């Protein structure tokens, strides 16, 4: 009734600031794991250039 | 403003307690009282320092309600008992 | 779970029938136990037979060696199959349980009738055998993972805080391995991320060195009966002994490939047996898969290598993770307009409540500023 | 043909993309709730049993 | 040059990309008052990096699509001079194959 209610209470404050800061953690962990994949496609020269040779120029 | 309580201090000074970071600071440069963010935190000087906070009619834009589903766990249990039960 | 008349009616019909299921039982896992002695006496290791003493360096007291005094089998399947290992495991349960019921018996006599009647209006501590529908097994089921889901989160809170008071990991992904062991069951652990947080305890403290405290919150979780705990030595080696047959029925599986061709109950009951899937989740074959693959992977290839687990403490924590279940909160969000303190409307605010008001309210920089003029004023005056 | 090529990012990225909504969510939720404990606490009206609840 | 189409893929959830976009866009509304700008150098908000992630996903994936609308490619998905450059190469070939089509037709 008295000696580990207040201990619990005592305690609240530390462990609601760790899980906020480990709430953070997660999402920066989430962004920093986001990468834009620029991708590369095919020149299409080369496929022009190709034409030119499939005609027999 | 009401009379009612806040969260419990213990007469401490949460600008020298052991656990002083887990309190956030104010612009003036008082820590809280409470974990949570307060603006007019003060500190008075009996025999020893202790710190108060003062409750204010101040707005703050409340975001709107979410869906039962996305904060709501249903992992009661018989031997469970809430703390307002408790209480 | 709480005892009921319904529970007590259904023990008290299968009782008889019940008893003799368990004896048949004891006879086939007497037969299969004695194929496992005989074959770990035989080609086992010369420490692993000889019971090499481990010794702790600060009070010097014997515990049993994950290295030394625990051998996987990997050439059992040739003498005993996975079935027959998966029933001489729930056979050891059952007889655990059995074996302190008939004890208290025989230690108050005649006396133990209201407390065997206590006894059989719960099926936490009851054997399987006396389950003889589907129905009452499920029951028996849904007790066993209520008891779990008491016991559990007090064993890894116990680890935990011990660990984070007393020490720090050494490195990041040391930090990111333990952050994450101890997620709740809502989220999936990553074993690769986890993993590396078995060899940071096996630093801080390894299975030799397990307290009997945090032993019995295990064994609480583990439906070992615990009562009389004694030594901490006997329920010791009651973990070490299941574990052990749960290591070698692991390899088999693994190197055999058993779990692929293993059907839905079955395969269930081995994720049951290992602490990774609850009955009350209603698990799918697809989440069942995907629990023992990650149970398999944080075994690692060192297991299937040597036959050498990571740490049986944080692999017992990994495995009960799964019954660390999220904390309950329930009540619309509208809840939170209400008032707690609207019965101390009455009595108002006295003089000192109200100069804190003042002094801390909106008018808080006027006065500090008007007494601070004044002290100044005061002091010149003095001065 | 492109289309074809680049399809299974897209379904895969489409059920990232959805799960990651779905797990942004609650933290808003939290955020919510806290914010309302917040403004009963500057109230006096915020007992600990509520915030522990 | 590219060499086998990939391993089909089964979805997990069924969804529409316009309902995905419009579930992001209805969630960050509600926050916009909560939403709070500052520097480029400070510390950014759970808000703004939940709308950072979002749309560059979405960004990403209409992209690859090819929905090219660089007025907003170039904001939720440059975070490197190389997008930067990315950026401009993507800008000019479109306008490239826009004048020669043009001239073609003409
Ligand atoms: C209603 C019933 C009433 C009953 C009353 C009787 C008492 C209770 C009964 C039992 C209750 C149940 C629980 C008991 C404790 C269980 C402990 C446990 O978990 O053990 C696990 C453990 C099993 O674990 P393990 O891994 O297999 O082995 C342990 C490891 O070695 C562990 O490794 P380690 O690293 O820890 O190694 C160390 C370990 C090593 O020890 C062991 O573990 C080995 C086993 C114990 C060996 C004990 C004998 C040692 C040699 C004695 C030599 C005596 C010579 C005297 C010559 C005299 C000549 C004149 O411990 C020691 O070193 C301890 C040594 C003992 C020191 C004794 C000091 C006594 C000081 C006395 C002071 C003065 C007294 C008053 C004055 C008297 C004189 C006027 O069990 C044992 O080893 C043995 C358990 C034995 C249990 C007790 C049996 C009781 C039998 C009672 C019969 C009589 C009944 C009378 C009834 C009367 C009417 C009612
Ligand atoms: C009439 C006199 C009464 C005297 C007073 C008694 C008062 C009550 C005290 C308790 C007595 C025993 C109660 C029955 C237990 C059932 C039998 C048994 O041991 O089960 C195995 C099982 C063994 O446990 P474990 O942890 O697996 O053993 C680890 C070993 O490494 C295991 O080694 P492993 O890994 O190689 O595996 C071996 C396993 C492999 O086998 C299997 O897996 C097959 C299954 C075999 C076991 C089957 C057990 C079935 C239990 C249920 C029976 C039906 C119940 C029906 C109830 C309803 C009836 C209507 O086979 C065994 O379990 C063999 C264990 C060794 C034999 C122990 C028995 C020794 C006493 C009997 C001989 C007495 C000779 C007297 C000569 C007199 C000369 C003058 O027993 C237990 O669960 C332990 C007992 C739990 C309660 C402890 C309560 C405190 C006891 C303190 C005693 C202190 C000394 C006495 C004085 C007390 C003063 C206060
Ligand atoms: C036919 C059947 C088949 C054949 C038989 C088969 C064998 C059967 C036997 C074996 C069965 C084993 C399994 C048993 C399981 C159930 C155990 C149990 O009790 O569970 C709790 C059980 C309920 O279990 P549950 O609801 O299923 O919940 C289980 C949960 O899992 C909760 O689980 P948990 O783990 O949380 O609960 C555990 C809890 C278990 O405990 C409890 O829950 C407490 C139970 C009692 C609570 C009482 C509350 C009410 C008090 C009322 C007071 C009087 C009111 C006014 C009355 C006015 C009347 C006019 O705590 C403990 O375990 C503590 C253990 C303490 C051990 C003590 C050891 C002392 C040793 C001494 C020191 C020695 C040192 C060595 C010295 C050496 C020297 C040489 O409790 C009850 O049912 C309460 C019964 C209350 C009866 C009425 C009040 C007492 C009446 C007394 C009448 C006296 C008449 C004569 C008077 C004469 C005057 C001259
Ligand atoms: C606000 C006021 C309210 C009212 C208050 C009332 C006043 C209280 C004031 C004092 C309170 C504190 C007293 C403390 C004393 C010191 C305790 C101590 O040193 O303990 C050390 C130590 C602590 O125990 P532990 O094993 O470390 O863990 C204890 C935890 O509670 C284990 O917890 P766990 O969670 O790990 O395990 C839970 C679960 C785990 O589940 C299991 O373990 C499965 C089920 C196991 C069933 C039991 C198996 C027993 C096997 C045999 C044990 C050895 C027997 C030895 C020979 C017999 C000796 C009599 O176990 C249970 O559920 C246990 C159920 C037990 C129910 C009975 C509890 C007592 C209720 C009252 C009944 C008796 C009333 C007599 C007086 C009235 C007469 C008219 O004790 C032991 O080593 C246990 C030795 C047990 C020996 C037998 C009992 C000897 C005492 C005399 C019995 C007389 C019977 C009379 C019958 C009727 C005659 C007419
Ligand atoms: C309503 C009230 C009614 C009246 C009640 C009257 C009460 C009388 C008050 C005085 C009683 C004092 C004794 C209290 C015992 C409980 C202490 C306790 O729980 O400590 C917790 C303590 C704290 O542990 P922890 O802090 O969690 O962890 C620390 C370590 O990690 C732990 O790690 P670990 O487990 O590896 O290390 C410990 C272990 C390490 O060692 C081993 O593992 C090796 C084991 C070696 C065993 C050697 C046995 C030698 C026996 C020789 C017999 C030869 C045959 C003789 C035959 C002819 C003569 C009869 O060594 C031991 O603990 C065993 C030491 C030797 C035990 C001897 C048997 C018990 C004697 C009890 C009577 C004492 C005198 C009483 C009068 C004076 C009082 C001032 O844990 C233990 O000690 C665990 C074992 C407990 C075993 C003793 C209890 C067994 C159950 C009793 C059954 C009989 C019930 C009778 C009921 C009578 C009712 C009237
Ligand atoms: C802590 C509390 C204390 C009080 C209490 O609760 C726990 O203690 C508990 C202990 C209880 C007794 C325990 C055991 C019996 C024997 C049984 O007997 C079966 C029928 C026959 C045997 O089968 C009876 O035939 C006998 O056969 C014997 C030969 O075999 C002959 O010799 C004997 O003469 C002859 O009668 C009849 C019931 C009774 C008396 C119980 C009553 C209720 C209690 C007093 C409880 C009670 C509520
Ligand atoms: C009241 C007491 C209750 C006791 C309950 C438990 C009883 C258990 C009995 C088990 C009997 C096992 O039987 C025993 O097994 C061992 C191990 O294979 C055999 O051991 C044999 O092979 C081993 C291994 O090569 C050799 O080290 C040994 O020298 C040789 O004798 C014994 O020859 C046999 O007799």
């Amino acid at each position: 009734d008295i000696m580990v209610p207040s201990f619990v209470y005592n305690k609240l404050p530390v462990i609601h600031f760790l899980q906020e800061k480990r709430a953070e953690q997660k999402l920066r962990r989430v962004l920093d794991e986001t990468y834009t994949e620029w991708t590369e496609e095919l020149d299409q020269a080369h496929v022009t250039d190709a034409i030119t040779r499939s005609l027999n120029i | 403003v009401g009379n009612g309580p806040t969260f419990s201090t213990g007469g401490e000074c949460m600008n020298t307690c052991d656990i002083q970071n887990a309190f956030p600071m104010n612009d003036r440069g008082v820590r809280s009282s409470s974990p949570f963010q307060e603006p007019n935190t003060a500190i008075y000087d009996s025999y020893l320092a202790w710190t108060y906070f003062q409750p204010m009619d101040v707005h703050i834009e409340k975001l709107p309600a979410p869906e039962a589903k996305y904060y709501q766990r249903h992992t009661k249990k018989p031997w469970d008992v809430s703390s307002t039960e408790l209480t | 779970m709480q005892g009921s008349w319904s529970v007590l009616k259904k023990n008290c019909s299968n009782f008889f029938p019940g008893l003799l299921a368990f004896a048949q039982q004891t006879q086939e896992a007497y037969g299969i136990w004695l194929r496992i002695y005989n074959r770990q006496q035989k080609y086992g290791p010369t420490d692993f037979v000889e019971q090499s003493e481990t010794f702790s360096p600060d009070y010097h007291k014997r515990f049993h060696s994950q290295d030394k005094n625990m051998w996987v089998d990997k050439e059992l399947c040739t003498e005993v199959s996975q079935k027959e290992v998966a029933r001489l495991m729930t056979y050891k349960l059952d007889m655990w349980r059995m074996a302190h019921c008939a004890g208290a018996l025989l230690a108050t006599g005649g006396y133990a009738i209201p407390f065997g009647l206590f006894w059989l209006a719960n099926d936490t501590w009851v054997p399987s055998s006396f389950n003889l529908t589907g129905e009452e097994l499920r029951a028996w089921r849904e007790a066993q993972d209520l008891y779990r889901y008491r016991s559990a989160p007090s064993y890894l809170t116990d680890t935990k805080w011990h660990f984070d008071f007393h020490a720090y990991p050494w490195n990041e992904t040391q930090e990111r391995a333990w952050d994450d062991l101890f997620e709740k069951n809502d989220v999936r652990r990553d074993p690769k991320v986890v993993r590396p947080a078995a060899e940071m305890y096996d630093g801080f403290i390894k299975f030799e060195l397990i307290r009997r405290k945090s032993l019995r919150h295990l064994c609480r979780s583990m439906n070992i009966p615990t009562f009389p705990m004694l030594a901490r030595l006997c329920n010791g080696t009651r973990v070490r002994d299941y574990w052990n047959l749960a290591w070698c029925e692991d390899y088999m599986v693994i190197t055999q490939r058993l779990h692929e061709s293993m059907t839905d109950e079955e395969l269930y009951d081995y994720a049951w047996r290992r602490y990774l899937a609850p009955y009350d989740k209603n698990l799918n074959r697809e989440q069942l898969m995907e629990r023992v693959e990650d149970y398999f992977e944080f075994l690692g290839p060192d297991f299937v290598a040597h036959g050498k687990a990571p740490n049986l403490v944080i692999l017992t924590n990994y495995v009960l993770g799964y019954y660390n279940d999220p904390a309950y909160l329930e009540g619309d969000i509208s809840e939170l307009d209400k008032n707690d303190y609207d019965h101390l409307a009455s009595w108002g605010k006295d003089a000192f409540l109200r100069r804190l008001e003042f002094e801390n309210g909106p008018l808080r920089d006027q006065v500090e500023a008007h007494t601070q003029r004044l002290l100044a004023e005061r002091a010149a005056i003095a001065k | 043909t492109l289309q074809q090529y680049r399809r299974a990012s897209q379904d895969k990225r489409l059920d990232d993309l959805v799960d990651l909504l779905e797990r942004f969510k609650p933290v808003l939720a939290r955020e919510a709730i806290m914010q309302r404990l917040t403004i009963k606490h500057l109230e006096g009206q915020l007992g600990v049993w509520r915030y522990m609840d | 040059y590219k060499g086998e189409v990939p391993p089909h893929y089964t979805r997990k959830s069924s969804a529409t990309i316009e309902q995905v976009e419009k579930e992001i866009d209805a969630l960050l509304g509600g926050a916009e008052k909560l939403r709070k700008t500052s520097t480029d150098d400070q510390p950014m908000d759970k808000l703004t990096l939940m709308e950072r992630c979002l749309r560059h996903a979405l960004w990403s994936y209409h992209k690859e699509e090819g929905r090219y609308d660089f007025d907003q490619i170039g904001r939720w998905v440059v975070y490197t001079p190389e997008d930067e450059v990315k950026l401009a190469q993507l800008k000019r070939e479109v306008e490239a194959k826009e004048k020669l089509a043009a001239l073609r037709k003409r």
